[PDB]
């Protein structure tokens, strides 16, 4: 594991070409992340 | 010390952890490889992840990185998907669920979108898919995400393609 950049605890990745996407983050700590809600799912074959 | 308490569906508490993920959605520019080809899910069950120690210590570093940004914690929640999740409900993220390769460098990768952790879900580029079928697009296996609080204090902005 790396460490955030110096002054910062994350990384923000602002996706800058695909308009539709949303951002992706990263912590260099577990402790920064409590693990609240397992989801269990299929994924669903479109119409 | 982990427990896991399912919620109802009947529950205004799984019907807005429902809503995250299915209004998340989105397209993949890899056409699906990676994540499979879907629109939304089945979602077939979700529980409350309890253990008293894994949460001190999420709230112990929270309250650290409230007070190095003018108290603000910047607390999200973020959804992450990984072959790892059964070790990560009963003994917390640490070193060995990081993402070595990834873009950002070598931490622990959550998003907004649930397609996007779901590409994880098998492992990294989706693996070999599901291990039943070995199918990255299975319609039949069961798959596990987290949605999670994630404190990210102040955030290093990284615009990216
Ligand atoms: O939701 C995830 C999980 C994840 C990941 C999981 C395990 C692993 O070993 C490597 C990466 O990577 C990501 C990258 C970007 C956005 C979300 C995720
Ligand atoms: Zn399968």
């Amino acid at each position: 594991m790396a460490h955030s950049p110096p002054g910062h605890h994350s990384v923000t990745g602002r996706p800058s070409v695909n308009g539709l996407a949303l951002a992706e983050y990263v912590i260099y700590r577990g402790e920064q992340a409590y693990p609240e809600y397992l989801i269990t799912y299929q994924i669903m074959r479109p119409e | 010390g982990t427990i896991l308490i399912d919620l109802s569906p009947d529950d205004k508490e799984f019907q807005s952890v429902e809503e995250e993920m299915q209004s998340t959605v989105r397209e993949h520019r890899d056409g699906g490889h990676a994540g499979g080809i879907f629109n939304r899910y089945n979602i077939l069950k979700i529980q409350k992840v309890c253990n008293k120690k894994l949460w001190e210590r999420y709230t112990h570093r929270r309250k650290e990185v409230s007070e190095e940004n003018h108290n603000h914690a910047n607390e999200r929640m973020l959804f992450h998907g990984s072959p790892f999740v059964n070790a990560i409900i009963h003994k917390g993220f640490d070193e060995r669920h990081a993402y070595i390769g990834g873009m950002f460098g070598a931490g622990i990768y959550f998003a907004e979108n649930s397609s996007k952790s779901n590409q994880y879900v098998y492992g990294i580029g989706g693996g070999t898919g599901c291990p039943v079928h070995k199918d990255r697009s299975c319609y039949i296996c069961h798959r596990q995400l987290l949605f999670c609080r994630v404190t990210l204090g102040k955030s290093f902005l990284q615009f990216s393609a």
